[PDB]
């Protein structure tokens, strides 16, 4: 007799420092092609979902 | 979200004077701003925009100047009817913040 | 210089497993008991033989840092494990330095800014125990605060070090020195593989431990893995 | 978005997702990297701040740390054995404990 378990459970840390991708790609002025402005995003979690 | 922290509360001129009145920021606004006038029971009228332009219609007299943080409006020509408050409204940011406000009066 | 020894000190937790009256033991390195170590007073470069064991009985703090590497010039990095008055950072850059360098802003920081890679600060009558190694491009630290009062030598007693925090650099390194604080007793020690019969107390805290290679006694109460043996003949080792 | 490799170790990485704590059932769990089966029950077990999982004499895991709440919980094997037929004999009755 063996009772099989019933779910799985997974536990990480806190996601914590998420990166910071919200003010590229929701800000409200861009710049002009000639000056492509470099944003070096570094040491953060990143979600592309 | 940005603060609109003008220094000149009140300014007390009269005819023919010159009066400065100094906005100030607090992050890179460098050309996103705009000046306005106040006459008591009416809508407010734009003048200056982009820190340095002259509206299609308003006098040769409203000057804007300054870039970055610091902005100041200047008027050398001083005219009874100018006498009201003026707001320095912000364009960087897209939750714009007007300013406070700085009256003229008859002196 | 000035040899003194080490009596049991210089033992810490090998691993992050809590056991609670457990006579563990575990194949790792450790500083040999009984074991001379260096004195110095003054401090020139050091090499870092897969570890050391770091002790300074200095009330004030001149100790404030220490350096690491293996050709030090500004193609590879440096360990800058400075200790400022209210924090510490881990500046780990591609970085040389010129002879005699210290804290009084640095002395060593004159050329030592060229092509820096990671950053970090975590830390801010009684004697200070450090133990640096760097095992598969993880560096580990770990440190003890004991209260230690009018004794010369090192104090007879156990003490079991707790580690701080793991880094992943994953450099190289061959050279060890102290940045003194130039505006001076510490010891040194090595460490290299040896067994050890950790002894667990209830609340998983070390409280005793035995060198399983010192002497003949030592080796046969790690093969019957207990601190005490009965009266008998014990077959050991071949 | 233009990405890029390097020797150095990687600073922008991935989330992990996780899954919202339960207890006094046989679950299949995964504790920081730590795998097995087993049912979790809140545990009085004294951990020291650094230490994050407990073993046995056996070198059996059973005591985890929580990552998110830092909480130590037993591990304890769900329940197996044997299964017994006790009977008369059929030549008196068929009927069985
Ligand atoms: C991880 O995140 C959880 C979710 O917020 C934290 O849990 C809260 O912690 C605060 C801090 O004491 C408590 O006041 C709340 O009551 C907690 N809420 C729940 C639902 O548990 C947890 O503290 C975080 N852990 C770490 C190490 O940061």
């Amino acid at each position: 007799f063996r009772v099989q378990p019933t779910e799985s459970i997974v536990r990480f840390p806190n996601i914590t420092n998420l990166c910071p991708f919200g003010e590229v790609f929701n800000a409200t002025r861009f710049a002009s092609v000639y000056a492509w402005n470099r944003k070096r995003i570094s040491n953060c979690v990143a979600d592309y979902s | 979200d940005i603060q609109m922290t003008q220094s000149p509360s009140s300014v007390s001129a009269s005819v023919g004077d010159r009066v400065t009145i100094t906005c100030r920021a607090s992050q890179g606004i460098s050309s996103w701003l705009a000046w306005y006038q106040q006459k008591p029971g009416k809508a407010p009228k734009l003048l200056i925009y982009a820190a340095s332009s002259l509206q299609s219609g308003v006098p040769s007299r409203f000057s804007g100047s300054g870039s970055g943080t610091d902005f100041t409006l200047t008027i050398s020509s001083l005219q009874p009817e100018d006498f009201a408050t003026y707001y320095c409204q912000q364009a960087n940011s897209f939750p714009f913040s007007f300013g406070p406000g700085t009256k003229v009066d008859i002196k | 210089p000035a040899y003194t020894n080490s009596f049991t000190r210089g033992v810490y937790y090998p691993d992050k497993v809590f056991r609670s009256s457990v006579l563990h033991s575990t194949q790792d390195l450790f500083l040999p008991f009984f074991s001379n170590v260096t004195w110095f007073h003054a401090n020139p470069v050091l090499p870092f033989n897969d570890g050391v064991y770091f002790a300074s009985t200095e009330k004030s703090n001149i100790i404030r840092g220490w350096i690491f590497g293996t050709t030090l010039d500004s193609k590879t990095q440096s360990l800058l494990i400075v200790n400022n008055a209210t924090n510490v950072v881990i500046k780990v850059c591609e970085f040389q330095f010129c002879n005699d360098p210290f804290l009084d802003m640095e002395s060593g920081v004159y050329s030592s800014a060229n092509n820096c890679t990671f950053e970090y600060v975590s830390q801010p009558k009684n004697l200070r125990e450090f133990v640096f190694k760097n095992i598969d491009g993880y560096f580990k630290i770990y440190s003890k605060h004991t209260p230690i009062n009018l004794v010369r030598d090192l104090p007879q007693g156990f003490s079991a070090l707790e580690p701080l925090v793991d880094l992943p650099i994953g450099i190289n390194i061959t050279r060890f020195q102290t940045l003194l604080a130039l505006h001076a007793a510490y010891y040194v020690g090595y460490l290299q593989p040896r067994t050890f019969l950790l002894k667990y107390n209830e609340n998983g805290t070390i409280t005793d431990a035995v060198d399983c290679a010192l002497d003949p006694l030592s080796e046969t109460k790690c093969t019957l893995k207990s601190f005490t043996v009965e009266k008998g003949i014990y077959q050991t080792s071949n | 978005l233009s990405f890029e490799l390097l020797h150095a170790p990687a600073t922008v990485c991935g989330p992990k997702k996780d899954c919202n704590l339960v207890k006094n059932k046989c679950v299949n769990f995964n504790f920081n990297g730590l795998t097995g089966t087993g049912v979790l029950t809140e545990s009085n077990k004294k951990f020291l701040p650094f230490q994050q999982f407990g073993r046995d004499i056996a070198d059996t895991t059973d005591a985890v740390r929580d990552p998110q709440t830092l909480e130590i919980l037993d591990i304890t094997p769900c329940s197996f054995g044997g299964v017994s037929v006790i009977t008369p004999g059929t030549n008196t009755s068929n009927q069985v404990a």
